[PDB]
């Protein structure tokens, strides 16, 4: 019930008839508050991201976008890894998921990664990446 | 403790 | 009903049991549309490789409880690489393989194990399963 | 049409 998974399970669930904030909201929380929390996070939050159903995938950006605003190092650093900005450059990259990906789900991706290299110039790894897709001619 | 960028 | 509505209820992470009604529900409907096939594989790809261990088991009871239902228009979907590379992503280490595991491993070699048997025809699952086991992933037949 | 086996 207060687990990560049953909270990630009720913020991007696919019948969601408008944004569940609470239930995100209580997801960015949790996960502040464990070692393990963050890692687990990013793993969970990449497959929802990675879904062929749109709004499952819009909302979990929707936790990742939210949490990144909320939180420290610890969970900062987890998404300023290639560990998890690999799986959403597999989902905006035609060369992977990016041509069955709908277009709404990969400029959220861009938006986030641009947000996050102005207000967030630490985490070069975030830049980098970015720096890829837009050289790539993906933005 | 991280891996390579998607090449 | 649609297909994602069907497999979101066959592979709740919240079922306390398996869910028949729906799993089955999941194979009937993939049928009663010519464009079901091709996207009830990719919905099972995706299901299959979700970190949360019950929710890939039930994805992997109905693509096996399709697999005995449907005929070859879901049997040639699943017998092409373009599904057939998400399973070997799953056991394979030199991807998701380390991250997964083994009761969902296992499973998944089981499956491709018992296709080779009933649909030899299917020449693709032959050619993956026969890689998985001269790489080691398969040391012999379940 | 259909990929090609995953090495």
């Amino acid at each position: 019930p207060e687990t990560l998974e049953a909270r990630i399970n009720r913020a991007t669930n696919p019948l969601n008839k408008e944004l569940d904030w609470a239930s995100i909201n209580g997801f960015c929380e949790q996960l502040n508050e464990d070692f393990e929390g963050p890692p687990l996070a990013t793993r969970l939050l990449a497959h929802k991201i990675q879904s062929p159903q749109e709004w499952e995938a819009i909302q979990a950006l929707t936790v990742l976008e939210t949490c990144m605003k909320s939180c420290g190092k610890r969970f900062h650093d987890e998404v300023g890894k290639f560990r998890f900005l690999n799986e959403l450059i597999k989902v905006v990259s035609p060369k992977y998921l990016g041509s069955r990906t709908s277009e709404k789900v990969k400029n959220k991706i861009l938006e986030l990664l641009y947000s996050w290299t102005v207000g967030l110039p630490e985490e070069v790894k975030i830049a980098e990446a970015y720096q890829m897709l837009k050289k790539q001619g993906i933005v | 403790d991280d891996i390579s960028l998607l090449k």
